[PDB]
RNA sequence: UCGGCACCUUACGAGAAAUCAAAGUCUUUGGGUUCUGGGGGGAGUAUGGUCGCAAGGCUGAAACUUAAAGGAAUUGACGGA
RNA sequence: GGUAGGAUAGUGGCCUACCAUGGUUUCAACGGGUAACGGGGAAUAAGGGUUCGAUUCCGGAGAGGGAGCCUGAGAAACGGCUACCACAUCCAAGGAAGGCAGCAGGCGCGCAAAUUACCCAAUCCUAAUUCAGGGAGGUAGUGACAAUAAAUAACGAUACAGGGCCCAUUCGGGUCUUGUAAUUGGAAUGAGUACAAUGUAAAUACCUUAACGAGGAACAAUUGGAGGGCAAGUCUGGUGCCAGCAGCCGCGGUAAUUCCAGCUCCAAUAGCGUAUAUUAAAGUUGUUGCAGUUAAAAAGCUCGUAGUUGAACUUUGGGCCCGG
């Protein structure tokens, strides 16, 4: 248990990781109209039935 | 709109039982020009210190304070 | 007859019996003597507040190899010192060297997280300006 | 000093947080009924529970027990009148096989939508919000209302607040003004 | 602490009030007289919470410094004043005479009287003592002491009280088959006479009562009152006879009562 | 035939298994009763008391630490079997 | 404990005088601790339970700490007095005055808690009293303590999924549009703003309502997560056992599903996360209901007192009537 290791690197992932805007983007609906858009994306117009379902696809 | 209604045998029955708020709103009693609660209390506090009428405590004051 | 005794007048026993073996908990123990108020630094609080002495680097228990990025600091309640962990990356360059830190327990209620040997507390709070705060974007903190 | 006001929360969470089976079904559930919330499931889970232990106590006691037909008479015509428990099926041992879906179609929002008038249970729902349906000559706004079998011939558009008359509407007096502005006179 | 209370908290009331919960910290505290705190009723809880005549306290006080109310035949200008059991409130304007009896779910009904009942009222004797210079009284439930009573009178009796001069016109004995009014415990506002009494030396005398419906039930010594004989009371009875219906009787009736 | 030290077979049963005529008659949970235990350490330590000539015995914590320690059996590998 | 007296409003070792030797205790006295006011109650629990109750009601105690007393029906009163102790204010130094565990407010203490506001209109109380007084109380302010309801969009036409018709023959037929055209059209409404009215003691706010009030309807919803437990990614960029994450198991040493980000997705949602305490989960306290051969645990063995527990036995049966 030793309590003197050097503090010289503390932050540096974040100091030195790239900066990337956000993606401006349309808003989502709020509350009740965000589960109806879950609703229909889950259970009425599903198409990616693989197995079960899936929800978020990578490239495959 | 529900609300409560009272009609008065008489305008002097509706004086004398009808509350003076009320009476202010119909127009039937004026507002007073009271003072604020505060101001009536540090008047009436101000008012216990003095025993008697004060007209003795006002001239011995007035005697000994201007010389 | 399973051991313990079943006659209808045999409730003092069985109560005196549950009673003497009711100690063998740790909650029970804990709570009955008043470890948190005679042991425990956060004096039975949840949180407390301390100025910082010292920024330590603690290196990890095996097998993970890192510096844990803690501060020592002294109860402004109760005059004893503690070792406290500061979670994000970054957030020790946030801290300084002595100034106002509230701080929390850690998750496991005594007993030290993770990999990380002999710290049972985290800053929540330095200058009262809220290290996720800080670290996000959202407040500055302030200079004195 | 004063007396306490009474207060009670009026719905209960899971204890489980993350079942696919639960999350697909009250998912389906507020697909089904156009609902805001899980909110809006749990309370209705709440009031099924308090409904059940309530029969389940009353069904463990003898039958023509005086509690029992009193508070077990009072339980059935309280579901009878609100409609959730048929006109028929007048039993404690039917009122323990109500389910959510029963209580989910007496809401106000769902009525409106099945007695026409709406079109969907999202325009119901926003019709109701809005200052429109009116119960009685009551106007209602809210969707969670429990119609109660003797208001639903009398649910209709309100007096007042257009699709029932008696003046135009704000974007529609807004936007003839500027065709008269534009147009004529 | 320290001396008498002087307040009485909502919540502290008495429940047969029927005080609202909120609209106040406090109850009108009943002032000393001749009923107790628990077993009577203020002049503005029956003013304003029952015939609803008046809507404050101060218009209760506007009512009662006019002199129009009388409890007993005697005027009793006093805002919590209690009016107990047997009390005969007169209200001179509408002409309105009231006697506090119980109704049988256990609360101080409105129930309007004649001027021939209003004359008098009943008062069950508490205690038959010598006084001084050897002359007898008997002591009622009101707190009235009466000199010279009938040697017959003797404790758990029902005199009747004349009320213009506070006279022992008749009076009747506490003896197998006649009338009781129940006046205290769960048992409160019924009726129904006897079936007999068990003495119980030490403490806490018992009477047995069977109503006209032949249910028996049992109450203490000190919470029976005599009325009468079984049948023509010596009093008017309220609405319901002090039946005590149970809950499926009285939905049974109240579901056939408004749809005509 | 009664009483004893045990043994052998079976598993009705029990058990996590090894095994067990008791370690059975236990979620189909109550014959009577005493004592002991509540994850591993720290620790049978410190302190207080008590007994002993002493060695020691009896009673007996906590702070702190820890994510396993352990039990039985299986397969493998290894053995100066 | 007895006798007598004194004192008391009165019983009484309450005190006094003289006697006697009692009173309590393993059925736990007495002593110690309490981060103990007690109860009604609260949280949670299939049932049995466990934990909490300073706090709206009731009872008790206290007014910096002790003690003593006056008055009065009632106080050992503290918005009464007296003394001492502690603390502390004014002062011309001679003296004098004090008690927020009332209300508001401050300092300090701390993780931790609001206006030096308005009013007696309500509820009640007090007075000589309908009238006066009331920081009791009510009203508003501050207030994500907790609780209730529930906005952040809805609906069509232009584009496309196909569920299709008579063997749509190869897409036409009077099919039938939920997802996609950061398209296109008019409707609907309250958040807000306010004329007034109502509200109210006076207001504010609610409820109602004239005129205003959405197209990116910028009138833009967040908080935590996306390896497992545990719902959601082997997508891209960065880092390279560092930085950091990770309740636990674990990830990071050059392709990181876990770090830091972007995209997308998930969960709850005007809320969501964290720390602590506690309940369920815990049949891991076991009365219900644990375990003791080997996992923790049968006292080395026997006697033995309290405690607990303790064989069987004593009017059973038959008939008749009323009778819910
Ligand atoms: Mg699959
Ligand atoms: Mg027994
Ligand atoms: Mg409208
Ligand atoms: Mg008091
Ligand atoms: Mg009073
Ligand atoms: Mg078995
Ligand atoms: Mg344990
Ligand atoms: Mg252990
Ligand atoms: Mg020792
Ligand atoms: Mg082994
Ligand atoms: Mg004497
Ligand atoms: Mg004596
Ligand atoms: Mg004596
Ligand atoms: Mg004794
Ligand atoms: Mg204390
Ligand atoms: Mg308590
Ligand atoms: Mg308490
Ligand atoms: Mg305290
Ligand atoms: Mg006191
Ligand atoms: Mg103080
Ligand atoms: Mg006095
Ligand atoms: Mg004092
Ligand atoms: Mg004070
Ligand atoms: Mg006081
Ligand atoms: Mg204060
Ligand atoms: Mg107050
Ligand atoms: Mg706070
Ligand atoms: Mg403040
Ligand atoms: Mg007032
Ligand atoms: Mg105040
Ligand atoms: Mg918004
Ligand atoms: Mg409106
Ligand atoms: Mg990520
Ligand atoms: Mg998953
Ligand atoms: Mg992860
Ligand atoms: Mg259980
Ligand atoms: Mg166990
Ligand atoms: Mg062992
Ligand atoms: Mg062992
Ligand atoms: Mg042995
Ligand atoms: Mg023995
Ligand atoms: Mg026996």
């Amino acid at each position: 248990a030793k309590v003197h290791g050097s503090l010289a690197r503390a932050g540096k992932v974040k100091s030195q990781t790239p900066k990337v805007e956000k993606t401006e983007k349309p808003k989502k609906p709020k509350g009740r109209a965000y589960k109806r858009l879950l609703y229909t994306r889950r259970f009425v117009n599903v198409t990616l039935v693989n197995g079960k379902r899936r929800m978020n696809p990578g490239p495959s | 709109s529900v609300g409560f209604g009272l009609v008065y045998n008489s305008v002097a029955e509706a004086k004398k039982f009808e509350p003076t708020y009320r009476l202010v709103r119909y127009g039937l009693a004026e507002k007073v020009e009271k003072a604020s609660r505060q101001q009536r209390k540090q008047k009436k506090n101000r008012d216990k210190k003095i025993f008697g009428t004060g007209k003795r405590l006002a001239k011995k004051v007035a005697r000994r304070n201007a010389d | 007859g399973k051991g313990k005794p079943r006659g209808l007048n045999s409730a003092r026993k069985l109560r005196v019996h549950r009673r003497n073996n009711r100690w063998a908990e740790n909650n029970y123990k804990k709570r009955l003597l008043g470890t948190a108020f005679k042991s425990s630094p956060f004096g039975g609080s949840s949180h407390a507040k301390g100025i910082v002495l010292e920024k330590l680097g603690i290196e990890s228990k095996q097998p993970n190899s890192a510096i844990r990025k803690c501060v020592r600091v002294q109860l402004i309640k109760n005059g004893k010192k503690v070792t406290a962990f500061v979670p994000n990356d970054g957030c020790l360059n946030f801290v300084d060297e002595n100034d106002e830190v509230l701080l929390a327990g850690f998750g496991r209620k005594g007993k030290a997280k993770g990999d990380i040997p002999g710290v049972r507390f985290k800053v929540v709070k330095v200058s009262g300006v809220s290290l996720l705060a800080l670290w996000k974007e959202k407040k500055e903190k302030p200079r004195s | 000093p004063r007396a306490p006001r009474t207060y009670s929360k009026t719905y209960s969470t899971p204890k489980r947080p993350y079942e696919s089976s639960r999350l697909d079904a009250e998912l389906k559930l507020a697909g089904e009924f156009g609902l805001k919330n899980k909110k809006e499931i749990y309370r209705i889970s709440f009031q099924l529970s308090k409904i059940r232990r309530a029969a389940r106590d009353l069904l463990t006691r003898d039958e023509k027990d005086p509690k029992r037909l009193f508070e077990g008479n009072a339980l059935i015509r309280r579901l009878v009148r609100v409609g959730v428990l048929s006109e028929d099926k007048k039993k404690l041992d039917y009122v323990l096989a109500l389910k959510v879906e029963d209580f989910l179609e007496r809401r106000l929002q769902t009525q409106v939508y099945k007695l026409g008038l709406a079109k969907s249970v999202h325009h119901a729902r926003v019709l109701i919000t809005q200052r429109h349906i009116a119960v009685g000559k009551q106007i209602v706004n809210i969707p969670s209302f429990m119609v109660r079998l003797d208001s639903e011939k009398h649910i209709d558009f309100a007096p007042t607040s257009p699709f029932g008359g008696a003046r135009p509407g704000r974007v529609a007096r807004r936007n003839a003004a500027r065709k008269a502005e534009a147009s004529g006179e | 602490a320290r001396g008498p209370k002087k307040h009485l908290k909502r919540l502290a009331a008495p429940h047969h009030w029927l005080l609202d919960k909120l609209s106040g910290c406090y109850a009108p505290r009943p002032s000393a007289g001749p009923h107790k705190l628990r077993e009577s009723l203020p002049l503005i809880v029956f003013l304003r919470n029952r015939l609803k005549y008046a809507l404050n306290g101060r218009e209760v006080k506007a009512i009662l410094m006019q002199r129009h109310v009388k409890v007993d035949g005697k005027v009793r200008t006093d805002t919590t004043y209690p009016a107990g059991f047997m009390d005969v409130i007169t209200l001179d304007a509408t002409n309105e005479n009231f006697r506090l009896v119980y109704d049988v779910k256990g609360r101080f009904a409105v129930h309007r009287i004649t001027d021939e009942e209003a004359s008098y009222k009943l008062g069950k004797v508490k205690k038959v003592q010598l006084g001084k210079k050897g002359v007898p009284y008997v002591v009622t439930h009101d707190g009235r002491t009466i000199r010279y009573p009938d040697p017959n009178i003797k404790v758990n009796d029902t005199v009747k009280i004349d009320l213009a001069s506070g006279k022992i016109t008749d009076f009747i004995k506490f003896d197998a088959g006649k009338l009781v009014y129940v006046t205290g415990g769960r048992n409160l506002g019924r009726i129904g006479t006897i079936v007999h009494k068990e003495r119980h030396d030490g403490g806490f005398d018992l009477v047995h009562i069977k109503d006209s419906l032949d249910n028996t039930f049992v109450t203490r010594l000190n919470n029976v009152f005599v009325i009468g004989e079984q049948g023509k009371p010596y009093i008017s009875l309220p609405k319901g006879k002090g039946i005590k219906l149970s809950i499926a009787e009285e939905r049974d009736r109240r579901r056939a009562q408004q749809g005509l």
